């Protein structure tokens, strides 16, 4: 009998892959949408930190 | 009410009253591209004014012993205007045009020219005349301007096909008892959405006499041909420095 606590909400006997991202359909290049001008700040898809 | 036309596009204005119908190039009218046919992405530039009016380029003469004549669009506005201006920045250009043609004359004179519009008229050379030798045309008869340049063999149009078979492309004529100019109306003509204004010429006016011109003594022996043309429809894209060549 598993009457612990550390047994009953132990991660142990996990046979599921978290995986974070899942596919997705592409037959096709993506659609370039239209834009137009941005004058604001915070807003930075620039600066990237790799 | 088939005669007389006018013609506005721009700051610009034409007026003529011995004329005929108009002409459009391959029964249908110019426009911009589609979002579906386009594959570049940057937002064109569309002025709408200052490049789409009638620019003149020259004025010809038409002896008894003429041959023809031919210009590459849009070569004759790379060094005119706003137009001009532009397609140095620029890469990548797309257009229409209208042109108008004219020759005047008294009730006196008699002639007949030919005014056609052909794509992708490439000129070839003699092959030095005996055939073997490998030649090839310079870059003032590819691209000789504004001031357009004269045919030597009109017969085969300088490319080994005859002028009898220039009808099938939209063309008019200019018979001096009837009128005194011609007007036609051409979309954009290739495979590809944008194409380059410097390199590549899309095509060819033509204005070759059949029948000669003739008069008498005592009249007006000076008979001009003058060229006149518009942009429609103007698009660019690719901005960068000028590019002269």
């Amino acid at each position: 009998g598993d009457r612990v606590a550390d047994v009953i909400e132990s991660s142990i006997g996990d046979s599921v892959s978290r995986a974070l991202t899942h596919a997705l359909p592409a037959p096709t290049g993506q659609n370039t949408q239209v834009s137009s001008h941005r004058l604001d700040t915070g807003k930075v898809p620039a600066l990237q930190a790799a | 009410s088939d005669r007389v036309a006018q013609l506005t596009i721009g700051n610009s204005t034409i007026t003529t009253q011995e004329a005929a119908n108009i002409i459009v190039g391959y029964g249908e009218w110019p426009s911009y591209c589609s979002d579906s046919d386009a594959t570049a992405v940057d937002k064109p530039t569309r002025p709408d004014v200052s490049v789409n009016r009638f620019y003149t380029l020259d004025t010809k003469l038409w002896e008894k012993s003429s041959k023809g004549w031919y210009w590459k669009f849009p070569d004759v506005l790379t060094e005119t205007g706003v137009f001009g201006q532009n397609a140095q920045f620029h890469y990548l250009y797309r257009s229409g045009f209208c042109i108008h043609v004219q020759c005047n004359a008294s009730k006196f004179h008699q002639g007949a020219l030919l005014v056609a519009v052909l794509p992708e008229y490439v000129i070839g050379t003699v092959a030095g005349g005996t055939g073997t030798e490998d030649t090839h045309p310079p870059y003032k008869q590819t691209q000789p301007g504004a001031d357009g340049f004269e045919l030597q063999h009109p017969y085969v149009l300088d490319a080994g096909i005859p002028i009898s078979q220039l009808t099938v492309c939209p063309h008019q004529w200019i018979n001096l008892r009837t009128n005194n100019c011609a007007t036609i109306i051409v979309p954009y003509i290739n495979a590809l959405p944008f194409d380059s204004a410097l390199n590549h010429c899309n095509f060819g006016l033509l204005v070759v006499p059949i029948s000669p011109l003739d008069y008498d003594q005592g009249a007006t022996p000076v008979i001009p041909i003058t060229i006149t043309l518009a942009p429609m429809c103007s698009e660019f894209a690719g901005l960068r420095q000028a590019v002269t060549q």
